[PDB]
RNA sequence: GUUUUU
RNA sequence: GUUUUU
RNA sequence: GUUUUU
RNA sequence: GUUUUU
C-alpha cells in the first residue's frame, strides 16, 4: 500500500503576477466570484421589453441606417460639403455637382460609435440617397464613388463604382462599395472611405404646380459582411 | 341573449369597444418648418383617455395599471403636385 | 434570378418591420464574409465581457462611499447606449491603494440610502490593503429592465475601507457584465 | 517515455483578489475550513425542541397572523388610526367608518422583520378581522382595499377589493389582496400596500343583556405564494 | 368545489394546530407562484449563510480576547430572533489589521475561563498581520440546544495576537452560520 | 439559457 | 531512462 | 499499516 | 442528513 510515503496534501507552483486581474480577455471576467447569496441566476423578461429576446450581436445595429453628416438647413455651398441634406435643383446643370465630399464611417451617427469604440473592421458599405419629388417631377441623377479617393474634386464618374437614379415611385437609390485596402481589416478611424460624388445627368423637370427643387437625404451602413475586430480608446465623448 | 338580436351587434362589443381605433390628434404642418422639427406628437398611453368622450375613458378611471399594445396609423394627406416627407417614430419614455 | 429590388432600387418607406438582412449585388459584387480571428468581438457578451474604467475615490478615512453606478459615455462600453434597456450579471472590479487596512465592498440596487447603513447584510467582499477583486453582482433588481442610460441605470456601489492606522490611499472602480441582456435600440447619441 | 521531459509540479495562475473573503455567497462560507478536531459533524437532537425536524424555510414564519399596530388601548379616533384594535358601535351610523389607514408590511410584528431584513418581495396578503361579540349581536360590516393607495380618506369600497363581514358562529373575516406592482418584485420597506378601510353596513344590534359595542383585532399575513428576495441592511433595531 | 371557509370564512380558534396552509381564494384570484431566481433566498441555509457584522476589538498588545457570541438584533441575522433553539456549525469570520505578527483564534462553548487558558488545545488557527480567514466551529456543545437569545447563544471566541514589536491595531470580526437548525419559533421582536 | 467553453 | 511515484 | 478518508 | 451542489 502507499503507505511508505506519508500522506501530504498537493504542492503546486504558481505562475507570475499572481492576484493581478485581466480586465481585457471576457473568459476571465465572466469566472470572477459571485456576490450573490448562491451564487445563482435570475429569470430575465424581454415581454417588458416587447422583445422575444435579447440582443445578441452588435454588427447588425451597424448594419441600420443613419443620415450622413446630418444638419438642419440644407448644403448651402451647392452640396460640395458633408451634408447629407442637400437640394436639387431644376437650375443645375448636367454635370454640374449636386453633393460632393470624402466620406468617412464618423460621419454616420450609428458608425461613429463604432469608430469610437473598435480599432479596425472590414465589409461593403452601403449608402442610400432618397430625392424627395413629387409625382410630377422626373429626371436622372448619377451618383458615384471612387474607393479610397482622398482628393475633394468633382471628376468623371465613368470610372467610379456609380449609380443612376432615374425618378419615379421608389425614389431611394442605393450604392454598394466592397471593402478595397491593402490591409485585410481597416482602420476604423483612418483612411477615409473614398470620394462621394452625386451629379446631375438631367435637369430636374416639372410643370405649373411642382416644385422646381427636391430635397435629398443621404444615409449609410454596413453591409451583411460588416465585421470590426479590436476594440481601442475611444476619439470622442458621446452625451 | 335576445335570440331576436334586435341589436345587431357582436356580443363582445361593448366588452371591446374600448380597444377601439379613435382619433389621437390632428395638427397642420406649416411648409415654413425645418428639418427635424416635431410635428406633433402624443402622450402615451394617456391619450387614449385624453377625453371623457374616448371609448376606454371609461374603464382606464377604475384602475391604476395598465398593460397593453398599440396600433398607430398616422395620416397625412398632400395632393400629388406637391413633395416632402415625414418621419412618425415611437418613442419610448427612454428615448423621450 | 436577381430582382432589381437588391439592385438597389427600392423604397424607404416599405423598411418596417424593423431589420431586413436584404442582401445587395452588382455583377461584379456579392456579399463575402472573411473572418480574421477564430471568433466575433461584435457579441454583445464578448465586447461587453471587457472592463472599462469608471471612477477612482481617494479616502482619507473610513467613511462609506456610494456611488451611482451607469453605463459609459466614454469607454467601448458606450455601444451600450445604442440600447434602452439591460439586465444580467454585472462584473465590478476594484483595486484598493492602501498599505495596512481592508476594503469592504458591496452593490445594491436599492434606491433607499438606509439599506446601506449596515453593509454586511448586502455583501462585503473583503479586498486586503494592495489586493484588486472582481466580484459579480446579480440583477437583484426591483425593476425588470434597467434604462440603460439613468445615472443608477446599474445598481449603487458601496466601498468602506477598515483603515488602522493614520493610512490613507485612493480607490480606482473598473467595471464590466457578464452575459448582458441588451433591448430595443434606440437612435444613436451625439458628441459633445 | 516522458523522460523527454523533465518531471514539475502543476503551475497554475491565481486570479485577482487572493485572500479575498466572501462573505456574501453562502456557498462560499459552507466551504470554509473547519476547527472541529477530525472536520466533523454532530448529531442534532430534535426532540428535546418537542419537534420532529428544523425549520427550514424562513417564508412559512411571514405567513403567521400577527396583529397591525396593536395598542393596549383601542383606537380612541374611531378607528382612523393605524391600530388594529378599534372598536365596533351601536352609535355608527352605516357608511361611517370604524377603521381606515394606509397599510405597510412593517406595520405587522411578523412582517416588520422580514421588512428588517429583505430588500423586495412579491405576493399576496391576507387580513383577517375578528369582531368579539356577544351570541346575541348581528349586523355587517364591509371591508374593502385599494390596492397601491396613498390618499387617507374615507371612499366608497364599490370598486375596492371587499368583504362583507355578516355576524355570526365563525366571526373572523378574511381578506386576499392580490400582488399589485408595475415591478415584479416589489421593496419590502417602500411604497404602502394600499387603502385599508372597514365601514358600517349595517349597525350592530343588540338588547338589554348583550353589548352596545365590540371590540375588533386585524391580522395580517402572507399569502402561499408569498417571497422575499434580497436581504438588505437594516432600517430598524429589535430588542 | 370551494368551500366557504376558503373563501374568508373562518373561525380563529379553530386553528391549531400550528401551520395550516390553508389556500384562499376569490373568483378572478389564485394563489399564483412566481420566482425570479433560480432559488429561494428564504430558506434558512441560504439567508443564514451569509454573514454580518458582529463587533471589533482595538489591541495595543497581546492580552487575550474572549467576547460572548450571541445572535444579531441588527442585521438580517435578526430573523433568527424568531426562533428559540438553535444548532449547528458556526462560521466566524475574523478579519487581522495589523502591521507585523500574528492572531490567534479558538472557539469553544465551555463557559469556564480557565479552559482557554491554554488556547492551543481549543483550536487556535493563525492569521498572518494583514490577513482574515473564515473558521467554521462546530457545535461541541455542552447543551443538546442553544437558547437562541442568551448573551451567549454562540460560544464565546478567543483572540490572542502575538506581536512582535510596537505594532497594535485592530480585529474586526463578523459572524454567519453553515446550515442551522432552528426550533418552536416565537413570538415576533419589539423595536427600540 | 450552448446565457463559460465544445 | 521505472532516470517523480506504483 | 484502513497507520489520510470510504 | 440531498444537512455543498445535481
Amino acid at each position: 500500500m502507499s503507505t511508505k510515503y506519508k500522506w501530504t496534501r498537493t504542492k503546486i507552483d504558481i505562475a507570475e503576477g499572481p492576484g493581478s486581474m485581466n480586465m481585457a480577455n471576457v473568459l476571465c471576467t465572466t469566472g470572477a466570484q459571485s456576490v450573490a447569496l448562491v451564487g445563482e441566476r435570475a429569470f430575465y423578461d424581454p415581454r417588458t421589453a416587447g422583445s422575444k429576446s435579447r440582443f445578441d450581436d452588435l454588427v447588425k445595429i451597424a448594419q441600420l441606417f443613419s443620415v450622413m453628416a446630418d444638419s438642419t438647413t440644407p448644403s448651402e455651398n451647392h452640396g460640395v460639403d458633408a451634408k447629407g441634406y442637400f437640394k436639387w435643383s431644376a437650375t443645375t446643370a448636367p454635370q454640374s455637382i449636386v453633393h460632393r465630399n470624402i466620406v468617412y464611417l464618423r460621419l454616420f451617427p450609428n458608425l461613429n460609435v463604432f469608430v469610437n469604440s473598435y480599432s479596425y473592421f472590414r465589409g461593403s458599405l452601403v449608402l442610400r440617397l432618397s430625392v424627395y419629388a413629387s409625382t410630377f417631377n422626373r429626371g436622372r441623377l448619377r451618383m458615384g464613388f471612387f474607393p479610397n479617393a482622398t482628393t475633394d474634386s468633382t471628376s468623371t464618374l465613368d470610372n467610379a463604382i456609380y449609380t443612376i437614379c432615374d425618378i419615379g415611385s421608389d425614389n431611394s437609390f442605393e450604392i454598394t462599395i466592397p471593402y478595397s485596402f491593402s490591409t485585410w481589416m481597416r482602420k476604423t478611424n483612418g483612411h477615409p472611405i473614398g470620394l462621394f460624388q452625386i451629379e446631375v445627368l438631367n435637369r430636374l423637370t416639372y410643370n405649373s404646380s411642382s416644385p422646381s427643387e427636391v430635397y435629398c437625404i443621404v444615409q449609410g451602413k454596413m453591409g451583411q459582411d460588416a465585421r470590426f475586430f479590436c476594440p481601442t480608446g475611444s476619439v470622442v465623448t458621446f452625451q | 341573449v335576445d335570440n331576436f338580436h334586435s341589436m345587431a351587434y357582436d356580443i363582445t362589443t361593448g366588452d371591446k369597444n374600448p380597444s377601439k381605433l379613435v382619433r389621437l390628434e390632428t395638427h397642420e404642418w406649416t411648409p415654413s418648418w425645418a428639418r427635424g422639427y416635431q410635428i406633433t406628437h402624443v402622450e402615451l398611453p394617456k391619450v387614449f383617455w385624453d377625453h371623457q368622450d374616448k371609448p376606454a375613458y371609461g374603464q382606464s378611471r377604475y384602475f391604476a395599471a395598465v398593460r397593453c399594445g398599440f396600433h398607430f396609423q398616422v395620416q397625412v394627406n398632400v395632393n400629388q403636385g406637391t413633395a416632402g416627407s415625414a418621419l412618425v417614430v415611437y418613442e419610448p419614455k427612454p428615448v423621450v | 434570378t436577381m430582382s432589381p429590388n437588391e439592385l438597389g432600387l427600392t423604397s424607404a418607406q416599405d423598411d418596417g418591420p424593423l431589420g431586413q438582412e436584404k442582401p445587395n449585388y452588382f455583377l461584379n459584387f456579392r456579399s463575402m464574409n472573411v473572418d480574421i480571428f477564430t471568433v466575433s468581438h461584435t457579441k454583445v457578451d464578448n465586447l461587453f465581457g471587457r472592463a472599462w474604467f469608471f471612477m477612482e475615490h481617494t479616502f482619507t478615512n473610513e467613511g462609506q462611499w456610494r456611488v451611482p453606478l451607469e453605463f459609459p459615455k466614454q469607454g467601448h462600453g458606450s455601444l451600450s447606449l445604442l440600447f434602452a434597456y439591460f439586465t444580467g450579471e454585472l462584473n465590478i472590479h476594484v483595486l484598493f491603494l492602501s498599505e495596512r487596512g481592508f476594503l469592504r465592498v458591496a452593490h445594491t440596487y436599492d434606491t433607499s440610502n438606509d439599506r446601506v447603513n449596515f453593509l454586511s447584510s448586502n455583501g462585503v467582499i473583503t479586498v486586503p490593503a494592495g489586493e484588486q477583486m472582481t466580484l459579480s453582482a446579480p440583477y437583484y433588481s426591483n425593476k425588470p429592465l434597467r434604462t440603460v442610460r439613468d445615472n443608477n441605470s446599474l445598481g449603487y456601489l458601496m466601498c468602506k475601507p477598515f483603515l488602522t492606522g493614520t493610512s490613507t490611499g485612493k480607490i480606482e472602480v473598473y467595471l464590466s457584465l457578464r452575459c448582458p441582456n441588451f433591448f430595443f435600440p434606440l437612435p444613436a447619441p451625439k458628441v459633445t
